[PDB]
């Protein structure tokens, strides 16, 4: 009964976290590298999770 | 203008084969990304006659079983002349490349995404030649 | 001196394409540049009688779409016989290199940017070829 | 359709070739790999006629013995035609690539493992042809 | 001996072109370099007959609009048969690469300078080949 | 069968030569090694008829007198056709490569050693084609 | 045996050309090394008939000026056969590659160093090829 949030949830939501401040403040569009799609029109902002480090 | 050309052939072979047609679509509610989970449309088709042609090399990227660091993948190929017109992607859209089905060098039979299409405005017949690549085995291609 | 080259052929079928020569202007009154705000003048013209052909191998670089860490991106070109004089760009002034609407790849139609033109001085029959490549999507080229 | 072609040849002299089928298990019963302790199972059989060939240049890479760091090492390859089907590995699956045993520079007989693989869907003739590499002397592939 | 082609051609029509020699002088009175201020002396002249044909590929650094950093840069060049002896530069003297005025891709007319003759000394008949650069634009060489 | 290939050529000359097979032995008692004090053991042997012929292109590595650091080094190299069977390297065992003595560009005579040997195992009449490379002056190879 | 390639040709010209042997020798009397203060000894001859010829394509090394960093640099060569025996260098001895007079591009003579011969041992007639580089201008080559 005592729950919590694993990583799986929490590193899924910072991504889409990322992309809706990009959309909201430089108000260009958004796309991330997980599935490949044909070029948007227009300016767009691509997003990546390069790397990870963890703390022993 | 051109009269033999434009009229099918009566010594060669010639054999139709299956094609589909690809969209996407995005199914994400709340993702605020183009890509959100990205779904494939498909609409199948055929082609009217079609001539199937193997590499004529034997360059290292060309061999059909190659040794990589996991294990020995897989590739296949081919040239193919059709009377068919089949469409690339274009960028801007919902549109993607066409595929066509056809045998592969396991005995099996797998999915071909056109990547070079070419045509002679000037000339008027329509006669087309494409170069096709296996898709990866376990997923339908991008 | 050359006779029958001098004259229209009679076997091959031919066709006439559409063209547009290209300068720039400066539009900013006080930026400091030669640049300022570049705007391309156009006016049309049609080409008397053209033969287009596409590129013959199948070299990494002549595909039609390529994959990119972006997307799916486009590209084409061409190999244009024709009659008609069309020139480059030249440094030191305001012309820009000539432009030719043509057929692509996607079944629509584009415009191809000439880069290389061939000239043979001392023949004197007016016969030229052309290379072309088309102009990125969404975009008026440079 | 294709007559002269689908019958065996009269003027050049054909042979037959002896082959093995090879798959893979696992033999460990505590390991939690997939690979665990492979072994390979063989079952032979024979090619109805085929046609050996070597390779036409004299590229460093196709040179019979190599000198390297330990000592002078040893490759042989081929190009064969047959009317037999050979299958190479396909993935996900425990199907490994078909080998044939052929004479080599040295002297003795070895085993060649099948690389690339020819075939012509729309003709419907049954003639194939292959590309082999001798198996590193002291082992059998992989 | 050789008979024919120590005449002039009957069928193939052949042109004369211009041309103009080089050498180059020092001019500051009490710079120690041999350089200083560097001229070139021409003295003109013409070649008896001639024929002018393109580079036949079209290779990246054949085409004639190059981008660069800076702006759409300009390259043209050629291949000359001619029965005029032309002579490159000679290193330890003062005369300098002969050039030749023809036109260009850009409607123009523009100096190119000798890279590359050849002569056949054993046959004895005066027919040269020649390979062409023309001159960057705005300024007269090197 | 061959018929015409399976008997000796009657318009293009031929020519004998010698050779020599080669093994190698330890000698020190006391070495660990494998190598010891390595000693190669020869046994003479003409070959039936030949026929030699030089590299075809000018590649800086198919150079007779090639600049080093050192000084003007040597190196030649050739291709035979030949009638009788020679062997190259095998690992795991105590053969080397065949040799055999050519004339080379400097008026001498000197051994070549077997790199490259091809052989028809499925056409049956015994014709074969080598390559050879000199053996580095002041040594016997390897 | 060869009859019509062992005798003279009628229909090509052929012309003579001059030639030099060159070996060396130390000068200095306490200095502890071969080579000392070098010097070359000559001694000329000529070649009985020959045929000059110049390199086929355009590479960027077989141009005949240069431009390097200091100045307008130069260099020639040819393709030469001839039925006189020449020698390159031989490693352990006294002796250097033959060199021979030819014109060059800039309306001098100059000597060509031999690099690269070819020689036929099993075929008997005394017909051989050359490739040769001009010597280094302001020296006498090595």
């Amino acid at each position: 009964p005592l729950d919590f949030t694993n990583s799986d949830v929490v590193m899924g939501a910072l991504t889409k976290a990322v992309g809706r401040l990009c959309l909201d403040v430089t108000g260009y569009d958004v796309v991330e590298a997980d599935e490949t799609i044909p070029k948007p029109e227009g300016p767009y902002i691509l997003v990546d999770l390069s790397l990870l480090t963890p703390l022993d | 203008a051109y009269s033999l050309l434009s009229s099918r052939n009566r010594l060669i072979p010639r054999v139709e084969v299956q094609c589909r047609k690809r969209e996407w679509v995005k199914t994400d509610p709340d993702s605020p990304f183009l890509n959100g989970g990205r779904e494939v449309l498909y609409t199948p088709f055929t082609a009217v006659e079609c001539t199937v042609q193997p590499m004529r090399g034997k360059a290292i990227r060309d061999q059909n079983n190659q040794l990589m660091i996991g294990g020995e993948e897989d590739y296949d190929s081919y040239t193919v002349y059709s009377e068919t017109l089949l469409f690339r992607a274009r960028e801007g859209t919902e549109h993607l490349s066409d595929q066509m089905l056809l045998p592969d060098s396991g005995g099996g039979q797998t999915w071909f995404t056109v990547m070079k299409a070419d045509m002679y405005p000037s000339s008027g017949v329509p006669r087309y030649r494409y170069y096709l690549i296996a898709v990866p085995v376990g997923t339908e291609g991008g």
